[PDB]
């Protein structure tokens, strides 16, 4: 679960420190390793978009899903946004190093929105499962 | 019909330039120096005026603004307008000549608000010799280009807003 | 003379300040203009040779060859030495930024051992004819 793999391909993303707490306000950083072995180098972005995602239920379950979106929203702003990692040669392995700041005091377990796309056949693969950040 | 001498310029030189050409870093605003000298013997000038028009305002068509929305509209156009006026710009500028006086004047190029296809300059200037206090002045005409080439520098190309929710 | 071309090219070069004057030891700046205007990029590359220029003359204008060849070697140094020139794209221009430092005092007009090396057509046009660094 932690270790998160890519659908239709065969590379492999995993945190070095998957667990990380801090005081709300200090940016913190997360290296994200990446292992490629498939074929070829790849061009793959990362981007985490702080847009409410539309919700689709009574008014419970409704108004709970959408303070959970948006909480994932604006809770973490990525400070390297539409990063460009910029080759990951065949069976090799690279560091992708994020820097983040917290602005909303919470638990963002398994956070979502962080999410890289692959320029090579449209992924997007949803790289954020491996991280349980814990910002006060 | 005849009309009396008239003078003529010959663009000496100027200063910070290699046959017209310069580069601009996209935001540094420069200036420099351009010197001319009135050919004639007899008589010289008495109304100099100075409009500078480039490549965009020269070529835009005369009907841009048919199918647009106001917006983008005001946009541009305020773009233009600004190119127009506060664009490339002349301090102290002399009012009379003498034949054969080298005379110099400065010309300060600020570009803070500029397209990236502002790749030209055609400053042309307007000469002329008051007649002989009879009902006129005879103008002339002189087209001097300038080939300036725009680098690219730090641009923003994106945006979010995400307000704040809890105090720190 | 100090407008200097290219043989068999039209791209031109022209320094702003030919003429400069600056205390010995000081670091000092040489803005070099490129024209480009014949139907292509090029990928120049600019160098200072400081090694001494081996000689062909009776022993009196020998002597005198081998002091000018020494004091041409080891008089500047070209503190961005095998700089690339990235791009100059046709119909433009682009400003080399030298940046210098001398050590021997003197008047190095016409300086030599600054040459331009063109990676297109191995052109080894002489680019220092058009610099009169004089240094106490």
């Amino acid at each position: 679960t932690s270790l998160v793999n890519s659908k239709l391909s065969n590379v492999k993303f995993k945190f070095i420190n998957s667990n990380i707490k801090v005081i709300k306000g200090e940016k913190f950083t997360m290296r994200l390793q990446i292992i490629n072995s498939s074929s070829s180098p790849l061009d793959l972005v990362v981007y985490y978009n702080n847009t409410i995602n539309p919700i689709p239920l009574t008014l419970e379950n409704q108004y709970q899903l959408h303070n959970k979106y948006r909480k994932i929203a604006e809770g973490i702003i990525l400070l390297s946004n539409d990063y460009k990692i910029p080759v990951v040669p065949p069976r090799e392995t690279y560091f992708a190093d994020l820097r983040f700041i917290g602005i909303m005091s919470g638990y963002y377990g398994t956070l979502s929105g962080l999410k890289v796309l692959d320029l090579n056949t449209n992924e997007l693969i949803e790289v954020g499962n491996g991280a349980s950040v814990l910002i006060q | 019909k005849i009309l009396p001498e008239q003078p003529q310029l010959e663009l000496l030189s100027t200063s910070k330039m290699t046959r017209n050409s310069w580069m601009m870093l996209d935001g540094t605003k420069t200036d420099f120096h351009i010197t001319v000298r009135n050919k004639s013997l007899s008589c010289a000038i008495n109304h100099i005026k100075i409009i500078p028009m480039n490549n965009i305002e020269q070529m835009l068509k005369p009907d841009y603004w048919k199918k647009m929305p106001p917006d983008d509209l005001y946009i541009m156009e305020k773009q233009l307008d600004w190119l127009s006026k506060s664009c490339v710009r002349i301090i102290k500028l002399p009012t009379v000549i003498k034949p054969n006086e080298t005379i110099t004047f400065d010309l300060e190029l600020d570009n803070t608000a500029v397209p990236f296809n502002f790749t030209g300059f055609d400053l042309l200037i307007e000469y002329g010799m008051s007649a002989t206090d009879e009902s006129c002045i005879y103008l002339k005409k002189l087209s001097i280009p300038y080939e300036v080439t725009l680098r690219r520098t730090i641009e923003v190309p994106s945006m979010d807003i995400i307000p704040l929710n809890e105090l720190f």
